[PDB]
């Protein structure tokens, strides 16, 4: 007999931040020695 | 592309002056020579060598 008019909301995520990783920044920061052996790891560091 | 890092232009040594030395030759050579039941330690610190 009697209504009205009521409210809502809804959240919904489509977005993600975007990272980006490197092997030498993580892996050998400043060290020349540390690069060498991965060298011999040449492939799997662009796969990343 | 790659990274880079910024490079020193300077370097920085700080050492406690006026030490005086450990004198490690003078306890190696002794007349008095120990044996290895009964073998001692001395603990060299804040000295120079
Ligand atoms: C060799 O070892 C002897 C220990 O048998 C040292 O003699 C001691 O010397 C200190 C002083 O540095 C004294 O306070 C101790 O009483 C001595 N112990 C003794 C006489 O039994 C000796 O100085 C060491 N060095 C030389 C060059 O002999
Ligand atoms: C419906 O409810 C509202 C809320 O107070 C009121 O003002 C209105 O008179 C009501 N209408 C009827 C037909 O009951």
């Amino acid at each position: 007999t009697n209504f009205t008019i009521a409210g809502h909301e809804e959240f919904i995520q489509t977005s993600s931040p975007k990272v980006t990783i490197d092997c030498s920044a993580f892996v050998c920061s400043n060290y020349a020695a540390c690069h060498d052996l991965l060298s011999e790891y040449g492939t799997f560091c662009d796969n990343i | 592309l790659s990274g880079f890092t910024v490079k020193p232009v300077a370097t920085v040594y700080r050492r406690i002056p006026n030490l005086p030395d450990c004198d490690i030759d003078n306890w190696l050579n002794n007349v008095s020579v120990p044996s290895p039941l009964n073998w001692e330690r001395r603990i060299f610190s804040n000295c120079n060598f």
